[PDB]
C-alpha cells in the first residue's frame, strides 16, 4: 500500500519566498468561435484576465504580450503539409479542400473557422515566449493561459486542438535544460505531447487523467516508453468523481517522488479547467481549491515553472480556478468575492469565487489507487 | 516603392548617407490625432526637434527617385554581387 | 563564341580581383571592422 | 480597467526595450567573435 | 572557377 488518504490541510504559502510571474495575454485571443454547438470556447481566457484585473493582482505580478509565433517556429513539431493546409483553409473553400480535410482529420468533429491560424499562432507564440523568458531566468513563472492545447498530433488535429504549443514550449525549454517535468491535469489523456515525447528521456510527461470510453483511448498503465524513453511515461488513470482529498493524496506522493528521483530543472504544469465539477464532458468532481492545491504544491518546491492553460469546456468555473491559481502563484490568497466586471452576470447565481463539487459515484476505490501507486513507484524507481 | 518595409528604407538612407529624416511608422502615423498630439512622442516629434520624422510616402518617393537616378554599370556590380552571394556563409 | 565568352573571362577576372584585394587588405579591413564594432558597443552602452 | 491596462502597456514597453537592447548587444558580440574566428581561420591556410 | 561559367550563362540567358 502506497496511497494514504489524509485530511485536506488549509492553504498555506511561504511569505518569505518571493516569486516573479510574467502573465501572458493577447487581447485578440478570445474572438474566434468554433461553431454554434461546439464545447470549445476561447472566451474563458478573456474572462479570467478580466478577473485578475479586477481583483487587484496586477500590483504584485508582471504581465506582457507574447509576439505571435512564426510559421517556421510553429513547424518545429508539425509537418509542413499540415501547417500549410491549416493556413490555406477557410470555412468558404473547403469544397476544393475536402480530400486534405479528410486526410488531416478536420471538419467533422474539429471544424474549420475563420481566424484559426491567428488563434494557433497566438497560442504558439505565448508558449514559445514563456519558454524563452523562462530560459533567460528573469521570471520564475511564465503563465500562458491561452495555449495548453495538448491534443494536437504531428499530422492530425484531434480533440478540438489544432496546434500543440506545449510541445514547442518544452522544446524551447529543452534548448537550455536537460530534463523538464511535464504535469497534466486535464481529464482527457494528453495524447499529443505524450506521442511527441514517448521516445525520449529528457522529459517527464507525468499525467493525471481518466481511463474509460473516450476519444483518446490511451493512457494505460502499461505504456511507459520506447528506447531511452522507457519507464519515462508516467500515467495515473482514474475514474468517476475523484474528490479533493483523494486527488490530493494521489498527487502529492507522486509529485514528491518525481522531484526526489527525476530531479527536473523546470516544470511545464498543465492546468486544464475540464477537471472540475459541473464540466460539460469532464467526469471528475474536483473543486477549485482541489484544482489549485496541486499548483501550490508544485510551486512550493522553488524551481522555474511554466503554467499553461488547455482544455475546459465551461467558462465560469475555468475562469475562477485560473484566477485563483494565478493569485496563489503570488503567495496571495484571493477572497471569495468576485469584483464587478463586464462579464459579471456570467458567474452563476452564487457569485462567489468557488466551484462546488457535485454528488457523483466515486468509482475510484482505494484498492485501485494503491495498485496504480505501486505500479507508478515500480516504474519510477528505474530512473 | 512604398510597398517595401521600414528597415529597407532606413538602411538605404544610412548606406547612401541621404539627408532625409526617418519615416514615421504606420502606428506612429496614426498616433497623430487631436488627443494623440498630447502624447510624449508626438509632442517631441513635431516642432523644434531635430529628431523630427516624416511620413513613409515621401521617403519612399525620395528613395525611388534616388534609386532610379543612381545609374549602374554591370562590370562594377555583377562580380561584387557574385562575391557577396558566395560570401554570405562567411 | 569568343565574343560571348569575353564577358565570361571579364567577370571571372573581376571576381578574382575582388578576392585578391580582400586577401591583400585583410589586416586593415578587419582592424576597421573591429574598431567599428567596439565603438558601436561603447555607443550602445 | 483603465489604470490596469495603462500599467500593462508600460510594463510591455519596458520589457520590449530591455529585450531589444540585449538583442542588439548580443548581436554585436556575436559579430565581433565571428570576425575574430574568421581572422584566426584565414591565417591558418 | 567552373561555377562561374554556369552563373554567367544564367546571366546571359536572363
Ligand atoms: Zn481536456
Amino acid at each position: 500500500m502506497v496511497y494514504e488518504a489524509t485530511p485536506f490541510d488549509p492553504i498555506t504559502v511561504k511569505p518569505s519566498d518571493k516569486r516573479r510571474v510574467a502573465y501572458f495575454y493577447d487581447a485578440d485571443v478570445g474572438n474566434y468561435a468554433y461553431g454554434a454547438g461546439h464545447p470549445m470556447k476561447p472566451h474563458r481566457i478573456r474572462m479570467a484576465h478580466s478577473l485578475i484585473m479586477n481583483y487587484g493582482l496586477y500590483k504584485k505580478m508582471e504581465i506582457y504580450r507574447a509576439k505571435p509565433a512564426t510559421k517556421q517556429e510553429m513547424c518545429q513539431f508539425h509537418t509542413d503539409e499540415y501547417i500549410d493546409f491549416l493556413s490555406r483553409v477557410t470555412p468558404d473553400n473547403l469544397e476544393m479542400f475536402k480530400r486534405e480535410s479528410v486526410k488531416f482529420n478536420v471538419g467533422d468533429d474539429c471544424p474549420v473557422f475563420d481566424g484559426l491560424y491567428e488563434y494557433c499562432s497566438i497560442s504558439g507564440g505565448g508558449s514559445m515566449e514563456g519558454a524563452a523568458r523562462l530560459n533567460r531566468g528573469k521570471c520564475d513563472v511564465a503563465v500562458n493561459y491561452a495555449g495548453g492545447l495538448h491534443h494536437a498530433k504531428k499530422s492530425e488535429a484531434s480533440g478540438f486542438c489544432y496546434l500543440n504549443d506545449i510541445v514547442l514550449g518544452i522544446i524551447e525549454l529543452l534548448r537550455y535544460h536537460p530534463r523538464v517535468l511535464y504535469i497534466d491535469i486535464d481529464v482527457h489523456h494528453g495524447d499529443g505531447v505524450e506521442e511527441a515525447f514517448y521516445t525520449t528521456d529528457r522529459v517527464m510527461t507525468c499525467s493525471f487523467h481518466k481511463y474509460g470510453e473516450f476519444f483518446p483511448g490511451t493512457g494505460e498503465l502499461r505504456d511507459i516508453g520506447v528506447g531511452a524513453g522507457k519507464n519515462y511515461a508516467v500515467n495515473v488513470p482514474l475514474r468517476d468523481g475523484i474528490d479533493d482529498a483523494t486527488y490530493r493524496s494521489v498527487f502529492e506522493p507522486v509529485i514528491k517522488k518525481i522531484m526526489e528521483w527525476y530531479q527536473p530543472s523546470a516544470v511545464v504544469l498543465q492546468c486544464g479547467g475540464d477537471s472540475l465539477s459541473g464540466d460539460r464532458l469532464g467526469c471528475f468532481n474536483l473543486s477549485m481549491e482541489g484544482h489549485a492545491n496541486c499548483v501550490n504544491y508544485v510551486k512550493s518546491f522553488g524551481i522555474p515553472m511554466m503554467v499553461v492553460g488547455g482544455g475546459g469546456y465551461t467558462m465560469r468555473n475555468v475562469a475562477r480556478t485560473w484566477c485563483f491559481e494565478t493569485g496563489l502563484l503570488n503567495n496571495v490568497v484571493l477572497d471569495k468575492d468576485l469584483p464587478y466586471n463586464e462579464y459579471y452576470e456570467y458567474y452563476g447565481p452564487d457569485y462567489k469565487l468557488s466551484v462546488r463539487p457535485s454528488n457523483m459515484f466515486n468509482v475510484n476505490t482505494p484498492e485501485y489507487l494503491d495498485k496504480v501507486m505501486t505500479n507508478i513507484f515500480a516504474n519510477l524507481e528505474n530512473t | 516603392f512604398e510597398e517595401y518595409t521600414d528597415a529597407f528604407l532606413r538602411r538605404y538612407k544610412d548606406h547612401f548617407q541621404l539627408d532625409v529624416p526617418d519615416n514615421l511608422t504606420l502606428q506612429g502615423y496614426l498616433l497623430g490625432s487631436k488627443l494623440g498630439a498630447k502624447t510624449y512622442s508626438y509632442k517631441r516629434n513635431t516642432q523644434g526637434q531635430h529628431d523630427k520624422r516624416i511620413h513613409k510616402r515621401d521617403l519612399a518617393n525620395v528613395v525611388r527617385r534616388h534609386f532610379d537616378e543612381h545609374s549602374i554599370k554591370e562590370t562594377d556590380c555583377i562580380p561584387q554581387f557574385i562575391y557577396k552571394v558566395k560570401n554570405q556563409k562567411k | 563564341l569568343s565574343r560571348k565568352d569575353k564577358r565570361r573571362f571579364n567577370i571571372e577576372s573581376k571576381v578574382n580581383k575582388i578576392y585578391q584585394n580582400f586577401y591583400s587588405e585583410r589586416d586593415n579591413q578587419y582592424k576597421d571592422r573591429l574598431t567599428a564594432l567596439q565603438t558601436d558597443l561603447t555607443s550602445l552602452h | 480597467e483603465t489604470i490596469a491596462t495603462r500599467t500593462f502597456i508600460h510594463q510591455d514597453f519596458h520589457k520590449k526595450v530591455t529585450d531589444l537592447r540585449a538583442r542588439l548587444l548580443n548581436r554585436t558580440t556575436q559579430t565581433w567573435y565571428d570576425i575574430n574566428k574568421e581572422r584566426r581561420d584565414m591565417d591558418i591556410v | 572557377n567552373i561555377s562561374l561559367n554556369e552563373e554567367v550563362t544564367f546571366f546571359e540567358k536572363a
